């Protein structure tokens, strides 16, 4: 983990985040969304597992990405939870909230739910 | 279409 | 938002959690879990919209917390996505994902869902 | 439970849902939208947990609604999971997910997650 | 659709549902979990969207299933949500949400969010 | 709005 | 385990 | 228990 998570991470769909794991629990990185150019650049912020158990598990950590940059405001924030899984194939798997701003009358449809498999491949 | 895709 | 987000909120359980909101979208802060003993006490991150809407949406939001701090590694993460509402009783409401670090084999009964209202009061 | 189950339940909108419980665990009735005229009813099927533990545990319970009916037809379906609690107030909390029927470009935002709680009152 | 639904489907970890898609949009069948012995079967109940658009858009649906039988009794229930997608490789791809039976202060480890996919192969 | 609310 | 698994 | 709730 920590060092394993460090790097470039991709998921099925071109989205990029590259992050820095730190000693002591802190993620810190950029969302890239597709087409990849210059600001579709986001920051992400998250937490990790820094002492996870030595047994075959994986590593609990968890980011949000708030969907605001010099370019774009979308009013809305994502959050990741999941675990990283190291090895040759190494790969985080998720679940994603995504939340948008509405009022009290559209409350109901804020949140969409979906899941994410990120590998550095 | 959102960020968190496009 | 911002100034509007900082401070302590509670949830219907007593969990209390101090949150920083920086101007440019950081969240920062701890939460303690009830007893509210000195170190129930675990770091949080996270981002929120800091240009909202200016009708009356809600600021997107949300958060990560890993249960790892001095005295206690749960290996679990849990993530919180809602949207912050000001106003004479001001709250965030939120639907949370918590994740276990888990074998491959335990996979799918890693993540729990749920929600959480958290109040100034 | 069973017994317990059948009749009226409200949520915190309004929404109407009037199921029967059956001896072997099926759960049929229908639901019920705000205004409540004559039919924005559609129907509704689950199981529950027809043998539940005799310690004060909830009725593991959850239902089925494809928003299609005479009059209305919204591509989409939502599943209730969650559980029964008897006794003066009695109440079934439950966590949905709403799906509509996407493209395949457009599955990304096609469900929605969030929560209901129905008391008989 | 509703022809197309109609038929065995199979998850990435094996576990087997057989379903029959209703004219007026009623799903029934069985789940079988792994191993395939005469009765890991559950039955199954759920609807559909049966007069789904006629663009490439997928059909909303969503099931459940009580875990008791007569062998075994998990006091739990599972939802799927979701939408069939037909063609050359059709398949459903679900979010499901499973609900154990808890004590009132057990309730918030009571749902388990994850998602399956499943195909006729 | 949806009928699961209206 | 449980049953919608194993 | 788990520490998000004790």
């Amino acid at each position: 983990a920590e060092a394993g998570i460090t790097g470039t991470w991709y998921n099925q769909l071109g989205s990029t985040f590259i992050v820095t794991a730190g000693a002591d629990g802190a993620l810190t990185g950029t969302y890239e969304s597709a087409v990849g150019n210059a600001e579709s650049r986001y920051v992400l912020t998250g937490r990790y597992d820094s002492a996870p158990a030595t047994d075959g598990s994986g590593t609990a950590l968890g980011w949000t990405v708030a969907w605001k940059n010099n370019y774009r405001n979308a009013h809305s924030a994502t959050t990741w939870s999941g675990q990283y899984v190291g090895g040759a194939e190494a790969r985080i798997n998720t679940q994603w909230l995504l939340t948008s701003g509405t009022t009290e009358a559209n409350a109901w449809k804020s949140t969409l739910v979906g899941h994410d498999t990120f590998t550095k491949v | 279409c959102h960020p968190q895709f496009c």
